[PDB]
């Protein structure tokens, strides 16, 4: 069976940091799931402290057991079972004994653990891919996404949010040829053109990061002293040699479209409306 | 059920290679020949249909039966709609959906004028309708990627390929 | 590939229908009978041109039935895949055993040994697709297949694509 | 496929098997798979056969006990009989004391079997000792022990 389960899967044994980091996942993962039975211990049993701190040192054992000693579910219940229950004493010191897992649950450590195994490698695929793109100075925001990184949707969320900003920088460690057109081309020609610096003028991309993330405002967005259209027309006038647009509504539609792109690439905005909508969303048909 | 106006071909002994239907060899089988017959038997050509002029030609005849439904008084899933038969519906949406999805040309005038670029050239005298379609239909860039899709454009090397291909990019919609 | 064919059908007229709307009953009756259909020999029917101006001509009463039987001769819009045939295509459903793509009315069965090795399938992926380094196709991809073998039924028409040669897969 | 080559194995070896450590001893199998499936494959013990001592036939084979629990099982055994002059390393003594305790040649005077005396051993300072000893939690093994001990295969 367990071949089985692994045959698909081609690295298995993960080290020791990755070991952990799966540990970690997986209880957070039966914490999100168990939520229900772990606030009905808790309130049931509220005398015991840390019962949920016994549970997830019984998960992480578990974890240890199917892993690195290859053992069966049945086993595990038939002559393990002990890790798997917690038996405290009450105030009579009456032996209580305390189901904190069932089989059920091991077949979801089972799953759970194929389960980061898979993330394992798009992980490992993404910290590959930021190691060659090579910043000179570590993005924050790729930082602090990538340490609360648990679902592969965040993964790629990581992924867009990277080969978007870094889009020449992605294509060159590409080259570093089949005509595939590059769907960044165009940001890529507005980014080389002189009207890139107006869209640095609108908004700064470090401030709006960092405005987002405290989710209060630390800078005041400042409003350039020429409107849009006076900077665009301006520009182009001066620059007609390098302005590839033809009109000057033409950049200013190439300009909020642009703009549109980087707000909707930002991971805290995808985070935030992925929770929103995961909390508190309906279901209409 | 429907037949074509080619008939008879009776029994005979002789058997021949020019029967098994083939892209890359340009062998379409009979009801698909280069000749064919009209109503009045006079001599007619295989008549291709990139997807602008096949678009063109069923918006068209779509747009004329709904006005005439309608008395002689644009939406896709509306003219679609205006057909009968569930089946026959989702087969136009279906259609429909793919013709609009990779629409090289939305403009008459467009297809027009790349027609009449893949017909009255003189390197284009020769082509043949099938090829004509796929070169308008592919949206190929290169020659080599043209020759690679298109095995029979490599035995035609007296084409004016790679002018022929940016002409359709330019004329190609960005 | 879409085509325009001059085609004639046989249509038979009970004698209740014998009436002064008779023709324009034919031609409805033609366009039900017509539109959207598959047939092995032709592909699909899409649409007929001048659905309201075809000539039906005279009706042969058949002998000791009563019925008659006319012959109708139109012009309509064909499609139908050939063999070796590269083709733009729309990712329908993706499995482990391949996916299947829609070619207009025409949906294409491409198996994983017509696939390139690169492009492992990936079921853990959102939705599950079949990947490679830098390519993803999934429900909804874009995709450019050549048409391999087309398989004739009774009124329905099944091809197999591929993608392992150059300028195929994602596009 | 495992099945399928185990039970060719032990067929061509002969018509059974002796005992479970023979799943081993035989190259019948690797280490893990014999961990896992070595409490839930058993061998029909019988009191006619035990007449030998020397019967390779172990009793615990046909209980829920895990091989690696059979030291401790026979340290239950032992426990229950109350008898202080075997020590801890006399197997073979234990082997007897098994022997006695689930098949005894005299039959009880009373109707309580020795292996009834089982409980009145505390289960809680075994388990406690052993956590000591080698940092063990074991109490619901020895639990099983007990009831294995009690019946051979009771229907679950």
């Amino acid at each position: 069976r367990f071949q089985a389960y692994r045959k698909s899967i081609k690295n298995y044994k993960l080290s020791d940091v990755d070991y952990s980091n799966e540990r970690d996942w997986i209880v957070e993962q039966l914490k999100l799931e168990k939520r229900d039975f772990l606030q009905h211990l808790t309130q049931a049993h509220s005398s015991v402290a840390h019962l949920e701190e016994k549970f997830e040192a019984s998960v992480k054992k578990i974890v240890d057991f199917i892993a690195i000693e290859s053992f069966e579910v049945p086993f595990i219940w038939n002559h393990r079972r002990d890790y798997a229950l917690h038996t405290y004493n009450d105030d009579s010191n009456n032996t209580i004994i305390v189901k904190l897992l069932n089989e059920d649950d091991l077949w979801r450590i089972v799953q759970l653990d194929l389960d980061y195994h898979s993330i394992h490698d798009k992980k490992a695929a993404l910290s590959s891919i930021y190691k060659q793109l090579d910043l000179d100075v570590v993005d924050p925001t790729y930082e602090e996404f990538f340490g609360s990184a648990r679902t592969l949707s965040e993964l790629q969320d990581i992924d867009d949010y990277l080969t978007f900003n870094y889009s020449s920088q992605v294509k060159n460690l590409t080259a570093v040829m089949k005509r595939k057109y590059s769907k960044y081309a165009i940001y890529d020609r507005i980014r080389q053109d002189a009207i890139y610096p107006v869209v640095q003028s609108i908004a700064n991309i470090s401030q709006m990061r960092e405005n987002l993330a405290q989710s209060k405002r630390l800078h005041q967005v400042e409003d350039p002293i020429e409107s849009p259209m006076d900077m665009i027309a301006d520009i182009m006038s001066t620059e007609k040699d390098k302005t590839t647009f033809i009109s000057s509504e033409k950049a200013y539609q190439a300009v909020k479209q642009f703009f549109s792109e980087q707000l909707s690439y930002e991971p805290f905005i995808r985070k935030t409306i992925r929770t929103a909508f995961q909390s508190f969303g309906v279901i209409n048909i | 059920v429907s037949t074509s106006t080619v008939g008879a071909r009776r029994r005979r002994a002789k058997q021949q290679v020019d029967d098994e239907e083939n892209a890359t060899l340009l062998r379409l089988g009979p009801e698909f020949a280069l000749k064919q017959y009209d109503h009045d038997g006079n001599e007619h050509d295989l008549i291709a249909l990139s997807l602008s002029e096949s678009r063109l030609l069923i918006r068209e005849a779509l747009k004329a039966r709904s006005r005439a439904r309608n008395g002689g008084v644009i939406d896709d899933d509306e003219l679609a709609k205006v057909t009968s038969g569930a089946v026959a519906n989702g087969v136009v949406k279906k259609t429909l959906d793919y013709l609009n999805t990779f629409a090289r040309f939305k403009d008459e005038e467009t297809c027009t004028a790349v027609d009449q670029l893949l017909h009255n050239s003189s390197d284009c005298s020769v082509l043949h309708p099938f090829e004509i379609a796929q070169l308008s239909s592919l949206g190929c860039e290169d020659v080599d990627e043209a020759i690679t899709l298109i095995p029979s454009l490599a035995a035609k090397k007296e084409v004016n390929l790679q002018r022929i291909l940016d002409e359709l990019n330019r004329l190609e919609d960005p | 590939m879409f085509f325009l064919k001059d085609l004639s059908l046989i249509l038979t007229l009970h004698p209740s229908y014998f009436g002064p709307q008779m023709n324009q009953y034919l031609r409805e009756k033609l366009l039900t009978d017509v539109e959207g259909t598959c047939t092995g020999q032709f592909g699909y029917i899409v649409t007929v041109l001048d659905g309201m101006n075809i000539d039906v001509g005279k009706g042969r009463i058949i002998p000791g039935s009563g019925s008659a039987e006319f012959e109708v001769k139109y012009r309509a819009v064909v499609w139908k895949p050939f063999k070796g045939e590269v083709v733009d295509a729309i990712v329908s459903n993706v499995s482990p055993i391949g996916f299947f793509a829609d070619v207009g009315p025409l949906n294409v069965f491409v198996s994983t040994r017509l696939i390139p090795d690169n492009l492992v399938y990936n079921p853990s992926n959102s939705p599950p697709a079949y990947m490679s380094n830098d390519e993803l196709i999934t429900k909804g991809s874009k995709v450019r297949l050549k048409v391999v073998g087309t398989r004739t039924d009774v009124n329905e028409i099944y091809a197999i694509g591929s993608i392992k040669e150059d300028f195929l897969g994602a596009i | 496929r495992k099945a399928a080559g185990l039970i060719q194995s032990i067929q061509r070896i002969g018509s059974n098997l002796v005992n479970r450590a023979h799943l081993i001893t035989e190259q019948l199998t690797s280490k893990t798979v014999f961990l896992n499936m070595a409490s839930f494959v058993y061998i029909v013990f019988d009191p006619d056969v035990e007449r030998n001592p020397q019967g390779e036939m172990d009793l615990l084979d046909s209980t829920r006990i895990h091989p690696e629990d059979y030291s401790l099982a026979r340290k239950m055994a032992a426990d229950a009989l109350d008898i202080e002059d075997i020590d801890d390393d006399d197997e073979s003594a234990m082997r007897n004391a098994i022997y006695e305790m689930v098949f005894p040649r005299s039959p009880p005077k009373d109707e309580d079997d020795l292996t009834f005396k089982l409980d009145e051993l505390i289960l809680d300072d075994y388990a406690t000792e052993l956590e000591r000893k080698h940092q063990l939690k074991k109490r619901s093994t020895l639990q099983i022990i007990k009831e294995e001990l009690q019946s051979r295969y009771r229907e679950i």
